[PDB]
């Protein structure tokens, strides 16, 4: 007679055809369990008892350890959500609570058992069939079809919020003023009324909800603010999250790594100072989750500071539409970048971390720059709009770089906050050869196939050296030579390179490496009043160039 | 062919299924730009709602086609373009206007109106899903699919394609100087005419198109007038190769005498033809970088005549039509920026060059962003294609502006090349 929502029309893979993985049975204890509940169920709707000609079967099996006083049903649709199509997808993007509005009144209703209420496409029914074991050998057993959603198949949260959505819609009308999201089962109606009329509200709703066929845990009060949601923790005017349980254990392996990260890499949206560089690099030289990944030096101390900042929960508030964004950017170490966006001084709505995993040789103003961006991203995803940047690096720091710097560049405008640290240079490099700076031609050449390899250079003053190394690289070496330039030459000087490689390092001006030596020169280039650094073909024999070369390991001298 | 207010059956290729692209979030005014610019699609019955029985989506921007007080939906059917491909199948079997890139004036009008008024076939519809997305994830998102032909979907010419030349024809008869040449969705109207004729032809058109129904929003500023600049006309003829060219001098030392014999010893990639020991010479020994040393008088030959040699392309003039198209740009010295197009590593099918002056076109993305369109739009003329980009920008960067200070009606397909540090020596 009556199923008030009307059906989303639903089909299977194109040539597929629905699940018959047959009865799998177990003896008759349970079976009274279960038939209890699919004939407390079979009423009239959320089932039905299906005739002699059903060829398909998705096994209920009953798991009442889960549940008290009660006999779970579960049941298994494994099969059948493998032969059903697609649907739109079920939205699953945390709204961060960051992006949310200051409200007087939050409630909250439950509504995971909806997916019982709403039809189910007739023509689709055909294939939810699961069955109960009967007591003998013969024909007939319990045959039964779902009509309506089966909690566990595919589409279930598709059709319900659909369903779902196309229900709230004339309360959502006639009520111009009240807030009324949804999160899967959690329905969350918002307003600003007195705790009393709210409730006059949210009456009305699971009356309509109610009207239009659903559930509600009882004509009982509601909310219960704070919530625990998605992890996180939202009263009012703040939002926050306290779940940290943080090893003081011996051994850790991989698994209890990767939850250590895991876990503070969440704590970093509203904790002011998380870092965790370290603790990453650990995953390097492993497969396997309960391995041995000897924890190291520094890492150690991470884990110790952050240790503290947690001591003292912290808590997030809310955002104003009406009000501008702003976010500052502090350099926390060597590489990682502490920010937090803010609309009034101190009132943090969230803030967050960045590290260069990026390339394998930076500085502080190309990383300073990717941070701008990854917030600006985020910004914009979580509000709808980019932050006002207040950072630590003056214009003309800036101005020279992106002016300089190869790659495109934009960012929004920013506005210089002397919170030293400050992002600065360290070393420009002469744009134009110098005069009376000697000169010297480098190099470094190795074996591909060995360990040794040496370095050295021919100068104008006629000094001539070479220096021998163990276990090194020919690229390697090449920035050797530049090195030992940098050694023994005055506070300027002009250096000639065929190394496109150690052109392409040294050029890019790189203050933060990992390549031991490149942390090296990058020392000797401050030291130094002026440098000027220059390319050459190669083995295309150019007077100083030639001469370095064949005073290298020319094959072997033979 | 031609299908009187009957639908024309439209499909996919071998196994290909609908796109399942995901949308990018927007800002909360692009939102309401498209909020407002659907729901009234929706109440011409150009677009319409969907429920869950639809997984399918493709991208969708808010551009000012024009940086009016007006905004516009850009919808990216890229991935939906190549899962469809039944066409060709076209009455018409010629080639690409080889000497529109030619004329003197190739004035670029846009019928993408017209196609909102063919339906397409209720079965294909469901691939022109796209979604409207919401700020922080509050919403599911709006989501709306085409039933009419949808701008932008390489597949709507091609239906109205019979309509085209049936409208064309007349205007094509009498003027048959003029070149008509279409584009995914803008015509390329060509001609030698002097500008203030050209234009009027280009007009004659419009209020023949218009005439018809196919509106033209392509008007430029104003009504009929007479003093001459830079617009949406391109003018074919007048670009020209801005090639690779070396220093001239009086005072040029040894870090002088260097790098220019670097960076021929790199054009001897592509024109093999130049040598250089004899300016090679003039460095034996080691001496000061800054030290100036007298051009040679056998010197001074060299460098002279290899400045002829770079004036005479290649052995690549040869375009594989069915090879791909790829364009690399290096942001050169300031306000300036350089490309090239090839489809083969080291010889061009041409090499540009773009420039403008800090105004309100202030930023290296905006800039980037019109040379490409700028590289783009040349492209069309010369091939009909568009080239695959190396853009030298970090992808969040490119991908949270690019659409800023766009304004053409096709997405090229890029890639983010990551760097260049001699290569920069002027390609
Ligand atoms: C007390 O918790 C809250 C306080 C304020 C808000 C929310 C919850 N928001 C919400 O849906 O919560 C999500 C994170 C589950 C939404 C809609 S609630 C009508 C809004 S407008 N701000
Ligand atoms: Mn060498």
């Amino acid at each position: 007679p009556i199923s008030p929502i009307e059906t989303v029309p639903v089909k299977l893979k194109p040539g597929m055809d629905g699940p018959k993985v047959k009865q799998w049975p177990l003896t008759e204890e349970k079976i009274k369990a279960l038939v209890e509940i699919c004939t407390e169920m079979e009423k009239e709707g959320k089932i039905s008892k299906i005739g002699p000609e059903n060829p398909y079967n998705t096994p209920v099996f009953a798991i009442k350890k889960k549940d008290s006083t009660k006999w779970r049903k579960l049941v298994d649709f494994r099969e059948l959500n493998k032969r059903t199509q697609d649907f739109w997808e079920v939205q699953l993007g945390i709204p961060h609570p960051a992006g949310l509005k200051k409200n007087k009144s939050v409630t909250v209703l439950d509504v995971g058992d909806a997916y019982f209420s709403v039809p189910l496409d007739e023509d689709f029914r055909k294939y939810t069939a699961f069955t109960i074991p009967s007591i003998n050998n013969e024909t007939p057993g319990i045959r039964y079809q779902y009509n309506v959603l089966p909690q566990g198949w595919k589409g279930s949260p598709a059709i319900f919020q659909s369903s779902m959505t196309k229900i709230l819609e004339p309360f959502k009308k006639q009520n111009p003023d009240i807030v009324i999201c949804q999160y899967m089962d959690d329905l969350y109606v918002g307003s600003d009324l007195e705790i009393g009329q709210h409730r006059t509200k949210i009456e009305e709703l699971r009356q309509h909800l109610l009207r239009w066929g659903l559930t509600t845990p009882d004509k009982k009060h509601q909310k219960e603010p704070p919530f625990l949601w998605m992890g996180y923790e939202l009263h009012p005017d703040k939002w926050t999250v306290q779940p940290i349980v943080l090893p003081e254990k011996d051994s850790w392996t991989v698994n209890d790594i990767q939850k250590l990260v895991g876990k503070l890499n969440w704590a970093s949206q509203i904790y002011p100072g998380i870092k965790v560089r370290q603790l990453s690099k650990l995953l390097r030289g492993t497969k396997a989750l309960t391995e041995v990944i000897p924890l190291t030096e520094e890492a150690e101390l991470e884990l110790a500071e952050n240790r503290e900042i947690l001591k003292e929960p912290v808590h997030g508030v809310y955002y104003d539409p009406s009000k501008d964004l702003i976010a500052e950017i502090q350099k926390q170490g060597q590489g990682q970048w502490t920010y937090q966006i803010y609309q009034e001084p101190f009132k943090n709505l969230k803030t967050g971390k960045y590290a260069r995993m990026r390339g394998a040789h930076t500085n502080d103003v190309k990383q300073l720059t990717e941070a701008v961006q990854k917030i600006t991203t985020e910004s914009i995803v979580i509000w709808g709009k980019t932050p006002k940047f207040k950072l630590p690096i003056q214009k003309e720091t800036w101005e020279t770089w992106w002016t300089e710097y190869w790659q495109a560049t934009w960012i929004p405008e920013w506005e210089f906050v002397n919170t030293p640290p400050l992002v600065k240079l360290w070393y420009q490099l002469e744009k134009e050869p110098i005069v009376g700076a000697e000169t010297f031609y480098v190099d470094g050449a190795a074996n591909r196939e060995t360990k040794l390899g040496k370095a050295g250079y021919v100068t104008n003053k006629g000094r001539q050296k070479v220096v021998p190394l163990t276990n090194t690289t020919n690229q390697k070496t090449e920035l050797q030579a530049i090195y030992l330039a940098l050694q023994d030459s005055g506070l300027e000087v002009n250096i000639v390179t065929d190394s496109q490689y150690a052109l392409g390092i040294i050029q890019a001006q790189p203050d933060k490496s990992e390549s031991e030596l490149v942390n090296q020169i990058i020392e000797q280039l401050i030291k130094k009043e002026k440098v000027y650094l220059a390319w050459v073909p190669a083995h295309k024999g150019i007077g100083g160039n030639e001469q370095v070369d064949k005073l290298v390991s020319a094959g072997i001298r033979k | 062919p031609i299908s009187p207010i009957e639908t024309v059956p439209v499909k996919l290729k071998p196994g290909m299924d609908g796109p399942k692209v995901k949308q990018w979030p927007l800002t909360e005014e692009k939102i309401k730009a498209l909020v407002e610019i659907c729901t009234e699609m929706e109440k011409e019955g150009k677009i319409s709602k969907i429920g869950p029985e639809n997984p399918y989506n493709t991208p969708v921007f808010a551009i000012k086609k024009k940086d009016s007080t007006k905004w516009r939906k850009l919808v990216d059917f890229r991935e939906l373009n190549k899962r469809t491909q039944d066409f060709w199948e076209v009455q018409l079997g010629i080639p690409h206007p080889a000497g529109l890139k030619k004329n003197k004036s190739v004035t670029v009008l846009d019928v993408g109106d017209a196609y909102f008024s063919v339906p397409l076939d209720e079965d294909f519809r469901k691939y022109t899903a796209f979604t409207i997305p919401s700020i922080n994830n509050e919403t599911p998102g709006i989501r709306y699919q085409y039933n009419v032909l949808p701008q932008g979907w390489k597949g709507s010419p091609a239906i109205f394609q019979s309509s085209m030349t049936k409208i064309l024809e007349p205007f094509k008869k009498q003027n048959p100087d003029i070149v008509i040449c279409q584009y995914m969705d803008d015509l390329y109207v060509g001609s030698d005419l002097e500008i203030g004729q050209h234009r009027t032809k280009i007009e004659e058109l419009r209020q023949h198109l218009l005439r018809w129904g196919l509106t033209t929003p392509d008007k430029k500023h104003q009504k009929e007038p007479p003093f001459l600049w830079m617009g949406y006309e391109l003018h074919p003829d007048k670009w020209t190769v801005q090639p690779i060219v070396l220093p001239e001098k009086d005072s040029w030392t040894v870090n002088d005498i260097q790098k220019l014999v670097g960076k021929l010893n790199w054009a001897s990639q592509i024109y093999p033809g130049i040598k250089v020991r004899q300016l090679s010479k003039l460095l034996r020994g080691t001496k000061a970088l800054t030290e100036v040393i007298p051009l040679t008088e056998e010197a001074e030959l060299e460098l002279a005549e290899n400045r002829e040699i770079l004036k005479e392309p290649v052995h690549g003039v040869y375009y594989d039509p069915s090879k791909d198209l790829i364009a690399e740009i290096q942001k050169q010295g300031q306000g300036q920026w350089t490309y090239q197009i090839y489809q083969e590593p080291f010889k061009n099918l041409k090499t540009g060059k773009y420039a403008r002056m800090r105004g309100a076109h202030t930023n290296d993305v905006k800039q980037l962003t019109e040379a490409v369109q700028k590289i783009t739009t040349e492209s069309i003329v010369i091939w009909g294609k568009t080239p695959k980009f190396k853009l030298p920008i970090q992808k969040e960067t490119w991908e949270t502006w690019w659409t800023e200070y766009w304004q053409a009606t096709w997405i090229p397909e890029w890639e983010f090349v990551n760097t260049p540090p001699l290569v920069k020596l002027w390609y």
